């Protein structure tokens, strides 16, 4: 129920087919936030 | 400038930083904008004031030489060890949101 777009479809789906599995994905406002603070002069990654 | 009898980083007002042009030539150099500050900062040895902080906090002892001093120590050696360079604080390019 929040920004994950590829996540709100997805689930939509499941729930038309009955499927009633959650796939997380990963919100956008997270991007939003990444994308700002890389607006500064500020250097952040997400390693692995 | 060394050879004139001024500091490193000494505060030299327009008309004094003039006189002193005048008088020591173009010899001790000068600025007033953020290149100032890159070239000061870019221009040190962390690895030996991190020795001189360490000696002088060893040697000298009291309740402010304590202090003041110890902080330095670990931003000296936060930065050695992150290895941020510290010019990269003076910002040269600007990004920007989408």
């Amino acid at each position: 129920k929040s920004d994950d777009v590829n996540g709100r479809t997805k689930m939509y789906k499941n729930i038309v087919d009955g499927n009633h599995q959650m796939e997380p994905g990963m919100p956008e406002s997270f991007n939003v936030l990444l994308k700002e603070i890389r607006s500064l002069g500020i250097n952040i990654e997400l390693e692995d | 400038g060394g050879m004139t009898n001024l500091e490193r980083q000494q505060i030299l007002t327009e008309e004094q930083y003039l006189d002193a042009l005048e008088e020591f030539g173009d010899e001790f150099d000068a600025k007033m904008g953020a290149e100032a500050i890159q070239a000061l900062l870019k221009s040190m040895d962390l690895e030996q004031e991190c020795e001189q902080l360490r000696e002088e906090l060893n040697e000298t002892n009291s309740e402010t030489k304590r202090k003041k001093l110890t902080k330095r120590i670990k931003l000296l050696e936060a930065f050695v060890q992150s290895g941020n360079k510290p010019e990269w604080m003076i910002l040269t390019v600007l990004p920007v949101l989408p």
